[PDB]
């Protein structure tokens, strides 16, 4: 099985360097193409650029003077650099194995042909916001439960910035019936989500419902237990 | 004056170009207002002259130059010569005959047979084949500068094409006149290119050295190889396939040495529209473009070969 | 920008991206699933990997001077989603920006009740001299749907913050409505209501303080 | 063809023009079709 997992800050200020990287797992970095894949809200995604060993490594016209990348054998990763961001660069960039195939028209001899490359496997991908603001820790606030045999119980992640917060239930040892709805930019400029979870009303137990809450970009894990 | 760049496609650096993207003021039908028309030349129809790159025809420094109607073609047809009253023409039928010398089996015709005029150089096509063994012939075999006509006796398939589906832009310069153009090429950039069968062509040319082995020594080393220098008619073999002018690099073809004792070669073809041949100075002709990819299969029937002076005459 | 094609489920979809042919081509496309990483569909034109049904057809990258096409035979309701395509023309540089892509909207879905859901402010919040109350939305098609608070009787006027329908992977669109309230706020009025306007109907739900 | 109106000569965009010479007239003139010897 090949696995790819994409980490960032998350948050990189104007003017500045963003470091992205792609743990890879599954595969060496050596064996394959590998090749990086920007794309903002409501857009469509823009190549980034190839990167081999032996040299083979090739950049986006657009972004020639701005981006840099590298493959590191002793770690089994991929890295990226983009120097000079602005806010056009706010997008979610993804990290893909590349192969490469050769389409042939004329005469070969003749290099009457062209390579194109295609990614079969990508990651799941990581989200880089450029503003000037700070970052924010949320205050996490328990919903208490409230009701036909069933009833409903929820968590609320309250003021944080930037996005996004990855929220499990018991340590992901419950997976069925939870709905965690998309957060909302106030007025303020902050981000605030919720999560609610349909559980039969007998949880007398006490079956203990602890929601994980993580902010990558304020480093804050927060579990919150609901109680009625 | 051209004001051209490079024909629209993705690199390489040896690409070289070859074709040009044109741009250039032209005369309407009208005395006054003029014509911004562009065309597509091939990189040997023009020359660059010392802001964009600018260039020129390579034959308006040379002389004059006319455009050949597109009611005409240029299929060489069958013609026969005939004599007139009072005279008469004489043939000679002995399968072995290198052209000069008495003939046995003599016999008299009005009118020869069937002569297609196909202009061409190195390579003869369309031939009338020889009998039996394959002929030698030439003037002076002592002679290095006498040229040597070979003929054959099983003909050699030649396979030609220009995969560039060109596009005839017909400009407007009136009144009367018109000038038909080369437009955007439909699909991608290749080059013309003749296909001739390694199988073939590697029966031929031991069916050759072995008859020139009757000539030059029975155990003697024949060695093959590709044109001296000059012009490029002398250098390429030049033909005419569908109304262009084809220019083949024929240094695949004589890479060889033979001693006492499956697929198909391609070779490299160029296309020349603006032609001054038979060394004619004043007439030039711009044969005008042909839509379509163009595909012709010719039979190679004879070579006409030179003999080099350096020797180590009794060698190779 | 943005193009939309219709389909009814079982019927064929038809899928336009990218500029019009120049040359040889190799045009290969990615499907984007709402909120997920883009999946490769077809490359080369014609040819789908491991994995993918023989529904989605591209047109071939030899035919001069059209678009790249996607056929889908068969449409289902898992074919709603986002459709990208990478333009490689031998006449053209290597595109470096996928070619705009066209959303696919399968027919009679049709209709979806929401499931509110109102939360309380938390007793934890109260303590930290803030209070919010939560309305969940959930499992309504189409995603567009109208909110308004209400202090008894009264509307509120400040202080609602509603996302934007977003649907995940379903019918479900996704809708959460908040309510910045003040400790006094809240035990003030006798209760407060969620009214959600979706399409025709509207669906009330109260809460009172203990 | 489109200050004012603009012509041209009708022929221009069609062939090119010559004038006839003065000299010449195009009087008919009776002309007689004679058939050579043995005909
Ligand atoms: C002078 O001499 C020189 C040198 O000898 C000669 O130069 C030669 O010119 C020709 C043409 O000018 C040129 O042909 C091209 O070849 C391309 C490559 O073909 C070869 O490879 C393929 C695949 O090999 C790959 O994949 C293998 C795994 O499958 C892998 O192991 C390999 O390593 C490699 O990665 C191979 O299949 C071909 O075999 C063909 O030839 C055999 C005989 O030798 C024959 O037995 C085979 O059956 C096969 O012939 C066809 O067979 C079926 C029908 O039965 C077809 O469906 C196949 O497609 C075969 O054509 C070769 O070994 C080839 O791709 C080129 O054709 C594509 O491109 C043109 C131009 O763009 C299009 O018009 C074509 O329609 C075709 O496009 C299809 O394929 C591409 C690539 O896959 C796709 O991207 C396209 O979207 C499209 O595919 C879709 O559309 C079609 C439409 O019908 C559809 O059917 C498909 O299902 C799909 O939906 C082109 O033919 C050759 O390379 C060149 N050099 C040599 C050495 O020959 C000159 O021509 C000579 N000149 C003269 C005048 O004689
Ligand atoms: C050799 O060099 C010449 C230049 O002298 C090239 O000729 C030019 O080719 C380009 C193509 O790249 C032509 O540009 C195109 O012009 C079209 C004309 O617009 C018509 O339609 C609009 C309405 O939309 C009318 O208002 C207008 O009056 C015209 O009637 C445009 O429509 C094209 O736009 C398309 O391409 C752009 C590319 O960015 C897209 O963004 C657009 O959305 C759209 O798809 C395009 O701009 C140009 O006109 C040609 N000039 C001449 C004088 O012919 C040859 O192509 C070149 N050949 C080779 C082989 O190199
Ligand atoms: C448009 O044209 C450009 C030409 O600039 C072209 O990009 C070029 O691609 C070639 C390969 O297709 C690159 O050459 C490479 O050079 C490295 C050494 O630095 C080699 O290791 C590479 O070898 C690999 O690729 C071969 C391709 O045939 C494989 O056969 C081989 O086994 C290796 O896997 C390769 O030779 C060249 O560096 C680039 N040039 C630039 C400026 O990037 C581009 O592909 C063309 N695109 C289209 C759509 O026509
Ligand atoms: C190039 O060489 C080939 C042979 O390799 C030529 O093909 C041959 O053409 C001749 C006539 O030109 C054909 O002869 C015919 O034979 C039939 C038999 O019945 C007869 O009815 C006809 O009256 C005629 O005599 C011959 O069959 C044919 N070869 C084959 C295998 O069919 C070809 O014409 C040459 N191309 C040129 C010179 O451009
Ligand atoms: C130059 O072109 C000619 C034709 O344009 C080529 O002759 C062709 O040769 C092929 C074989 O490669 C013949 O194809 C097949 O032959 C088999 C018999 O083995 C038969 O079953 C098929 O139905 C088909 O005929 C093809 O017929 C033949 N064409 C003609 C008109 O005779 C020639 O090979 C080319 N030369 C080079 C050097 O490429
Ligand atoms: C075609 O002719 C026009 C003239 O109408 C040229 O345009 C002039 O170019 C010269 C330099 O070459 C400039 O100094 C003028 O300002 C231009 N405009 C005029 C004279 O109105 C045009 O460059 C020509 N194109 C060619 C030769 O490719
Ligand atoms: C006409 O122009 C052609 C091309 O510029 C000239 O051919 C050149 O001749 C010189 C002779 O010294 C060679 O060195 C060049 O290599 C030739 N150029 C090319 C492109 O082949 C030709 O001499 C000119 N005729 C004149 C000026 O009368
Ligand atoms: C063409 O063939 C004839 C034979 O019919 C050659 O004539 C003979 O040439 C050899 C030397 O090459 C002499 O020894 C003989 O005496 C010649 N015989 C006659 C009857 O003249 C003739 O030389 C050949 N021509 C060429 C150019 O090779
Ligand atoms: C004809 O073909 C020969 C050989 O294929 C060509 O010679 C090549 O010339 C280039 C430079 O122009 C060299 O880089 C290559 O190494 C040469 N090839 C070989 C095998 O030595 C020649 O250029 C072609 N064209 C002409 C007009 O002769
Ligand atoms: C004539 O053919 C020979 C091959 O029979 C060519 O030899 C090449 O030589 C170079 C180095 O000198 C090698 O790198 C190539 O691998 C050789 N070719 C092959 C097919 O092995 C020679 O270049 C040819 N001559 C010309 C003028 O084309
Ligand atoms: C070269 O391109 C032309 C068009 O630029 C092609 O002509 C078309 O041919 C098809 C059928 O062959 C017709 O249905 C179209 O109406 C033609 N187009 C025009 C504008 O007349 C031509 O087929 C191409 N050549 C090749 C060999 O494919
Ligand atoms: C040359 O010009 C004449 C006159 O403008 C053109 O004749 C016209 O032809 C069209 C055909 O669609 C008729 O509708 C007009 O009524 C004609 N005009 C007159 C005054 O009779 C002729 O077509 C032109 N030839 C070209 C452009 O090749
Ligand atoms: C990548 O994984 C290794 C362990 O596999 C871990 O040490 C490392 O910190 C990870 N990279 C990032 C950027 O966190
Ligand atoms: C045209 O292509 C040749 C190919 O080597 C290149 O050297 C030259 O700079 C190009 N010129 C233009 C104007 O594109
Ligand atoms: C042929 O050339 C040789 C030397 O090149 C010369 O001696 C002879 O006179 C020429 N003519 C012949 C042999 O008829
Ligand atoms: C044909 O040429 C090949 C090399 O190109 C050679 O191996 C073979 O011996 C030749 N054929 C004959 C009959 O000698
Ligand atoms: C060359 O030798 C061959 C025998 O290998 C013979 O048949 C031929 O007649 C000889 N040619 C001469 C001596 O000119």
């Amino acid at each position: 099985q090949v696995h790819l997992q994409e980490s960032g800050p998350g948050l990189v200020k104007p003017s500045e360097t963003l470091s992205l990287t792609c743990n890879v797992s599954g595969t060496l970095v050596r064996d394959n193409y590998w090749s990086w894949i920007r794309q903002p809200l409501g857009k469509q995604p823009e190549w980034i650029g190839y990167v081999h060993d032996s040299g083979d490594t090739n950049y986006n016209p657009s972004l020639k003077s701005r981006v840099h990348l590298s493959l590191d054998k002793s770690k089994n990763l991929v890295s990226l650099r983009l120097t000079g961001v602005t806010a056009a660069d706010s997008a979610i960039y993804y990290c893909a194995t590349t192969k490469h195939g050769r389409r042939i028209y004329g005469v070969v001899a003749f290099k009457e042909w062209f390579t194109y490359f295609y990614m079969d496997v990508w990651g799941k991908g990581t989200s880089v916001t450029v503003s000037s603001a700070s970052t924010k820790g949320p205050s996490v606030f328990p919903l208490a439960p409230s009701s036909g045999g069933t009833a409903a119980l929820g968590c609320l992640v309250k003021d944080y910035f930037p996005e996004p917060v990855t929220v499990s239930w018991n340590s992901g040892a419950l997976t069925s019936g939870v709905h965690t709805f998309p957060a909302v930019l106030q007025s303020s400029g902050l981000y605030s989500l919720s999560s609610v979870v349909t559980v039969p009303s007998s949880s007398l137990g006490t079956q203990t419902y602890i929601c994980n809450v993580n902010h990558k970009p304020s480093n804050t894990k927060v579990d919150k237990r609901v109680e009625p | 004056t051209l004001q051209c760049t490079n024909v629209t496609n993705n690199i390489t650096d040896d690409m070289r170009g070859e074709l040009k993207n044109c741009s250039f003021n032209m005369t309407t039908e009208l005395r006054d207002k003029k014509q911004k028309v562009y065309s597509l030349f091939y990189r040997l129809d023009v020359v660059q002259i010392n802001s964009n790159k600018e260039y020129r025809l390579i034959n308006c420094n040379t002389s004059a130059i006319t455009q050949a109607c597109p009611k005409v073609s240029f299929e060489p047809i069958p013609i026969h010569y005939c004599a007139p009253a009072g005279f008469a023409i004489l043939k000679c039928k002995d399968k072995k005959f290198n052209g000069t010398g008495p003939c046995p089996s003599v016999s008299t015709v009005q009118c020869t047979h069937g002569i297609k005029p196909v202009v061409s150089t190195q390579l003869l096509l369309n031939g009338s084949l020889a009998e039996e063994e394959v002929m030698i012939r030439s003037e002076n075999i002592t002679n290095n500068a006498k040229n040597i006509l070979v003929q054959f006796n099983t003909p050699v398939q030649i396979n030609c094409t220009r995969p560039n589906n060109n596009t005839r832009k017909s400009i407007r310069i009136g009144p009367g006149q018109a000038f038909y153009a080369t437009g955007d090429i439909i699909g991608d950039i290749r080059q013309a290119h003749c296909n001739v069968s390694k199988a073939t062509w590697n029966e031929t040319l031991g069916k050759v050295v072995k008859q020139l082995r009757k000539h030059f020594g029975n155990n003697t080393i024949i060695r093959f190889a590709n044109s001296s220098g000059g012009d490029l008619e002398v250098t390429t073999h030049s033909f005419n396939c569908g109304g262009e002018f084809f220019y083949c690099n024929t240094s695949g073809l004589f890479n060889s040495t033979w001693i006492s004792n499956n697929d198909s070669i391609t070779l490299p073809c160029r296309i020349k529209q603006i032609i001054n041949m038979w060394q004619r100075i004043g007439q030039a002709m711009y044969a005008p473009p042909i839509q379509g990819v163009i595909r012709c299969v010719s039979n190679i029937t004879g070579l006409i070969l030179t003999r080099d002076g350096g020797s180590t005459n009794s060698t190779t | 920008a943005p193009t939309f094609v219709s389909v009814a489920p079982g019927q064929t979809a038809r899928i336009t991206c990218g500029e019009e042919s120049l040359g040889s081509r190799s045009v290969i496309w990615y499907q984007q699933r709402p909120g997920q990483a883009p999946s490769l569909i077809i490359y080369n034109n014609n040819d789908r990997p491991s994995g993918i049904p023989d529904r989605f057809s591209g047109s071939p990258g030899s035919t001069f001077g059209t678009t790249a096409t996607l056929t889908i035979t068969s449409v289902e309701a898992g074919d709603e989603a986002d459709y990208y395509c990478h333009i490689w023309d031998s006449r053209r540089p290597t595109n470096w920006v996928f070619g705009e892509g066209t959303t696919l909207i399968v027919l009679s879905q049709p209709k979806a009740a929401p499931s509110v859901t109102l939360f309380p402010p938390s007793s934890e919040e109260l303590q930290a001299n803030k209070a919010t109350l939560v309305c969940l939305i959930s499992d309504f098609y189409p995603g567009a749907v109208t909110v308004a608070w209400k202090a008894d009787s009264s509307p509120v006027k400040a202080g609602v913050e509603t996302t934007t329908p977003s649907k995940q992977s379903n019918n479900k669109y996704a809708a959460s409505s908040y309510l910045s309230l003040t400790p006094e706020q809240w035990k003030s009025h006798k209760s407060y209501s969620c009214q959600v306007t979706h399409e025709g109907s509207t669906v009330e739900k109260t809460v009172a303080p203990t």
